[PDB]
């Protein structure tokens, strides 16, 4: 299954 | 060689061209950093001559560093998007969910397992430097980080949060004041054998609530009850793990669920024997599905296909063309196709009809309403 959270999110 | 971004920009461009067809309000947003959780505060203020009120919207944080918060911004609808408050939080927000009875309070879910509760009103609109979360109370009895979160709309303060550590954790804090302490959960439900991915008060009822897990099974959960460790009913709900729940706000017996399965399933309390019907047009697993809160016939699913479903029970059955059979089941009403990436979550505007808002991992926040010409 995919992860509910991503493991590395980006500063935008 | 994974290029679906390829197929992304491309449908994207598609979708752009076309908002002026199917939608009645766009707004984009990008955040700092992208947001788990999305809620529509109640509220809404209106100035004196102006075209424009003001809405507000639950917010959290997802960063790689230590620099988390509980953000609150404001939203200007017809008839700009600006962060107002952001409370140190430690962690990202998993999942943020204000008291129906007081605003002020917002429950969020936190990677510690630890659930936290804040009183907005009592923290500064910038946020602390020293890096400190302060929670007014501080929810403990879980092992492992979770997401289903939900306040009891008839039992003010009791409060319960599904977690990775296969329990649901029930707390009272009705008659504990805020003042930064720990709350020891007051039940642990332990029917499930997996992560429970959500859960969710009933609406009417205050002893009865549902919750959903990795073991594909869809609970009805009694707090009358003495037994723990066994729910009232347990439901094979799909083929798959079951991420999400949502009960109707206009139908005491019906619910739906959204699954692995890449489905929704509609589900009466009455007979939990048979499921009522299965939503289908979704390409991939589905994270978040809510009711309208306008219209009992209406309900909305998003998860990680980058779409947003909004389907139409009503229309379940009807006769359609057989190229409109094509585009999907009638009963599906809206594709909103205007995210480029897994949406995490999404909240209707309680206040403004068709108005939602989604956001998504790559930190873009959508204020939408579709065309009104497409379900009127």
């Amino acid at each position: 299954k995919h992860r509910r959270k991503q493991k590395t999110p980006k500063k935008f | 060689d994974a290029v679906e971004e390829r197929v992304i920009n491309e449908e994207y461009k598609i979708w752009k061209k076309n908002t002026p067809f199917l939608y009645d309000l766009v707004m984009t947003h990008a955040l700092e950093w992208p947001s788990l959780t999305a809620q529509w505060l109640p509220d809404v203020t209106r100035p004196e001559g102006k075209d424009f009120s003001i809405h507000r919207l639950v917010l959290g944080t997802h960063t790689s560093d230590e620099q988390n918060h509980l953000v609150i911004a404001s939203v200007q609808l017809p008839n700009k998007i600006e962060i107002e408050i952001k409370i140190n939080h430690e962690g990202e927000v998993n999942r943020a969910r204000y008291m129906p009875q007081n605003p002020c309070i917002i429950a969020t879910k936190t990677p510690s397992s630890d659930v936290l509760v804040f009183d907005y009103t009592k923290h500064p609109s910038k946020p602390d430097p020293s890096g400190e979360c302060n929670p007014d109370l501080r929810l403990r009895g879980h092992q492992k980080e979770g997401y289903g979160l939900s306040w009891n709309p008839n039992l003010s303060g009791h409060l319960l949060s599904a977690s990775d550590d296969h329990t649901i954790c029930l707390w009272d804090i009705s008659a504990v004041p805020k003042e930064g302490k720990v709350v020891d959960a007051k039940t642990i439900f332990t029917g499930h054998t997996a992560v429970v991915e959500d859960v969710s008060w009933h609406l009417l009822h205050e002893s009865l609530f549902g919750s959903v897990a990795d073991d594909q099974k869809l609970m009805i959960w009694d707090t009358r009850s003495n037994n723990t460790s066994k729910p009232s009913h347990s439901v094979d709900a799909h083929t798959a793990e079951v991420n999400c729940l949502s009960f109707n706000p206009y139908s005491e017996f019906i619910l739906a669920t959204g699954s692995a399965d890449k489905t929704v399933a509609l589900w009466d309390l009455r007979n939990l024997k048979l499921k009522l019907h299965s939503f289908e047009s979704h390409k991939d697993e589905i994270f978040q599905v809510q009711w309208s809160p306008h219209n009992e016939t209406i309900l909305a699913s998003s998860g990680t296909d980058r779409r947003l479903n909004v389907w139409d029970l009503s229309k379940i059955g009807e006769e359609q063309s057989p190229e409109d059979a094509e585009d999907g089941p009638p009963e599906l009403l809206f594709i909103h196709g205007g995210h480029t990436a897994k949406i995490s979550d999404f909240s209707w505007n309680p206040n403004e009809p068709w108005v939602i808002c989604s956001v998504s991992e790559d930190n873009i926040m959508q204020v939408w309403q579709m065309a009104e010409n497409i379900y009127n």
